[PDB]
RNA sequence: UGCCUGGCGGCCGUAGCGCGGUGGUCCCACCUGACCCCAUGCCGAACUCAGAAGUGAAACGCCGUAGCGCCGAUGGUAGUGUGGGGUCUCCCCAUGCGAGAGUAGGGAACUGCCAGGCA
RNA sequence: CCUCCUAAAGAGUAACGGAGGAGCACGAAGGUUGGCUAAUCCUGGUCGGACAUCAGGAGGUUAGUGCAAUGGCAUAAGCCA
RNA sequence: CAACCCGAUGCAAACUGCGAAUACCGGAGAAUGUUAUCACGGGAGACACACGGCGGGUGCUAACGUCCGUC
């Protein structure tokens, strides 16, 4: 809603303007947020997954769902059904406010930023990254901090080319490559 | 400008190929556009001079059966697998 | 022991409720009108009428089906 | 896709009534409209047929789509049925969730007559 | 009723796949919120509650394209039942049934019932 | 006891002929109602060696379908409640 | 030197996108056959078969070899 409005009056106004698009809704538009944490350390311990889940929660507005086993491999030694990681699904106002919160503060302060890639996607729009350095975010606070973890963060979007994320990108400024 | 000389064809069934083959001849099949696809008998050493020419690849057939001239054309052939004997061909009414 | 395996009864024989038309170990025929299916994957009449079998289906499955006198 | 999976699921009953062989009544729905429809044991042949498109039976209704509507519609179908002479046709509906609309009106239905 | 759209059957690669174009009159799709009908191994994920906010876009209906793909003759060929012959590892003869592949050709399917709009 | 050949487009059909599994198991691994749908590759990924899991694309049952095998299983006979 | 790979290039008693004739089963029909068909009851006999054609298992695709189904 915050977001949203804001989002509908300048975001679409600019890419309708550039993308000269006949149809209103032809601009992009976003599905939801994925916030997966797929370490592979959850071998050794269960209690980091709880942790990283309770504060993956903490952050969002949502508790991510544990993801199970897909297919094991004798060499690496994984067995069928045993949880890893879990990943948070964010959509609606939680997605909304939780997104404007990041890209408030979170992303400019970050060591060694040397800027996101416009290159990396899928095929078709979906931007699926991984950052490090989970303390980047600010509730994740040195009390609760368990150890320097990373993170999986995808947009899901409508669209179904790269030039809709470029688009997407540039509506968010994109500081630099 | 090329000379072809056909008989009726009476006889059908591998029986009738038998023997058409063995009395040095082979039968032949016209077909292509509504009027009925017919089976013609054709000699042996003869068809085998005729098809000896280079040009027959590229050259319409000029089929004079029952006192009449019709324009036709091979698309495909039947050759004997190792023998040089032609026991069956095909022909389109071009 | 060898098992009994094949159509027991074909395509235009008169059946009877209660009579198995093919004994097949998988599902080579499915059940149609006025036919069952088993717990062992047998197919049997309900009814009683004439025997038929069609190809029908996405994969052209065969169907068992019984037209009543 | 959601009309595929709809489909796929209404088929279980859908081909399970075939061996039955009784009138079947369904309805299908939708936001913007309800229709309805009592198809005959053969598959191919319908006695009564309702749509809340057509105004006939939207007259009285505020909007096309709604609870109110599909129990109008419900009721509607049931009486037109039951003047037909349909004779204890069966339910199937068209593999939706029995929880909201289609719910009110099969008891629409079932209230106007029927032992469904 | 001439057309478009939707639902209910058949047929199951002639209905399929690729490519270009068209569609909001009606229908269908998209959307926010959901504390309420309904529910999340979290999420309104799906379904459901309100309808058009507007659009016809992802999707979907339709036209063209014989490109891919599919069906596929006549004829011939391999094979084989019957009786016989031969130089009897196998071939042929008289006779009946006949392949597959491929050629010609077909085709962008067709069809039964009901509903909305465009007349 | 069971699965596949010899075994000649029905069944059966011989050799001290040719190749294999089992004496099981569940009070859930059964029934009902509502839902869901693979092995396999690529893309990015402190740990990542290509070969823990992760978000997206294709794939369309080569996965799985308790035991050896056979025939079936996508409507699933496979998975969740 | 050589995987996956396009074309292929050979084979498959346990391979089939396709796919015969014969052999088996059901229905209808002219014809011929001393009912030649089935059920019951009384009475048996036989229970080391041999050779040959047809298509094969096997043997070293050498032997009047070895075993199959039919005649």
């Amino acid at each position: 809603a915050k977001l949203h409005d804001y989002y509908k009056d300048e975001v679409v106004k600019k890419l309708m303007t550039e993308f000269n698009y006949n149809s209103v809704m032809q601009v992009p538009r976003v599905e939801k947020i994925t916030l997966n944490m797929g370490v592979g350390e959850a071998i050794a311990d269960k209690k980091l997954l709880d942790n990283a889940a309770a504060d993956l929660a903490a952050i969002s507005g949502q508790k991510p769902l544990i993801t199970k086993a897909r297919k094991s491999v004798a060499g690496f030694k994984i067995r069928q059904g045993y949880p890893i990681g879990c990943k948070v699904t964010l959509r609606g106002e939680r997605m909304w406010e939780f997104f404007e919160r990041l890209i408030t503060i979170a992303v400019p302060r970050i060591r060694d930023f040397r800027g996101l890639s416009a290159k990396s996607f899928d095929g078709r729009g979906n931007y699926s990254m991984g950052v490090r350095e989970q303390i980047i975010f600010p509730e994740i606070d040195y009390d609760k901090v368990d150890r320097v973890r990373g993170l999986d963060i995808t947009i899901t979007t409508t669209a179904k080319s790269d030039e809709e994320g470029r688009a997407l990108l540039a509506a968010f400024d994109f500081p630099f490559r | 400008m090329f000379t072809i000389n056909a008989e009726v064809r009476k006889e059908q069934g591998k029986g009738a190929s038998r023997r058409l083959r063995a009395a040095n001849k082979f039968p032949a099949i016209i077909y292509g556009g509504k009027e009925a696809p017919l089976a013609i008998e054709l000699d042996h050493d003869k068809v085998m001079n005729m098809q000896a020419k280079a040009e027959f690849y590229s050259e319409v057939l000029t089929i004079v059966v029952d006192g009449k001239e019709i324009k036709v054309k091979a698309q495909d052939v039947q050759r004997h697998p190792y023998k040089p004997k032609l026991q069956h061909i095909d022909f389109v009414r071009a | 022991e060898a098992k009994r395996l094949g159509v027991k009864r074909f395509g235009g024989e008169s059946v009877l409720a209660g009579s198995i038309i093919v004994r097949q170990r998988g599902t080579k025929f499915h059940a149609g009108a006025n036919v069952g299916c088993g717990r062992d994957h047998t197919l049997f009449a309900k009814a009683d009428g004439k025997v038929k079998f069609e190809v029908k289906g996405p994969k052209n499955r065969k169907f068992i089906s019984i037209e009543a006198e | 896709d959601k009309k595929s999976a709809r489909i796929r699921r209404a088929t279980r009953a859908r081909r399970k009534l075939q061996e039955l062989g009784a009138t079947r009544l369904v309805v299908h729905r939708t936001p913007r409209h309800i229709y309805a429809q009592v198809i005959a044991p053969n598959g191919s042949e319908v006695l009564v047929a309702a749509s809340t498109v057509e105004k006939a039976i939207a007259e009285q209704l505020k909007y096309t789509g709604n609870k109110d509507a599909a129990a109008a519609v419900g009721k509607a179908v049931a009486e037109r049925a039951l003047e037909k002479g349909i004779k204890d046709v069966s339910f199937d509906r068209s593999g939706f969730q029995y929880h909201g609309r289609v719910q009110a009106l099969a008891d629409a239905a079932r209230e106007a007559g029927l032992q469904f």
